[PDB]
């Protein structure tokens, strides 16, 4: 009963762990797509005008 | 020709820090795509340096 919690804890902190990897991971990827036009105006509305 | 020149010193710079950048790295960078993708790669290998 009492590892229960323990097990219960620890499947939370892995969980965790997965999430925070996997934005991580999510982010470098990204990064490696993205960068080149991130934060750039909008055309649209140039465009528009 | 102003907007050029305008732009001239500019690209200029941009390419000589980048020289150096690019010296700075082993690896040389030829293109904006292929800066993205050395800088992921440098974020993975400082995250599995951390």
């Amino acid at each position: 009963l009492e590892r229960d919690a323990l097990a219960e804890r620890y499947a939370t902190l892995s969980f965790d762990v997965q999430k925070i990897q996997r934005a991580h991971q999510a982010f470098s990827q990204f990064v490696g797509k993205h960068l080149s036009v991130a934060f750039d105006t909008d055309p649209e509305a140039e465009i528009r005008e | 020709i102003q907007s050029l020149t305008a732009r001239a010193p500019v690209w200029l710079a941009a390419q000589d820090t980048l020289n150096q950048l690019c010296e700075q790295s082993g690896e040389t960078l030829a293109s904006s795509n292929d800066v993205t993708e050395y800088m992921q790669q440098l974020l993975e290998r400082e995250r599995e340096a951390t």
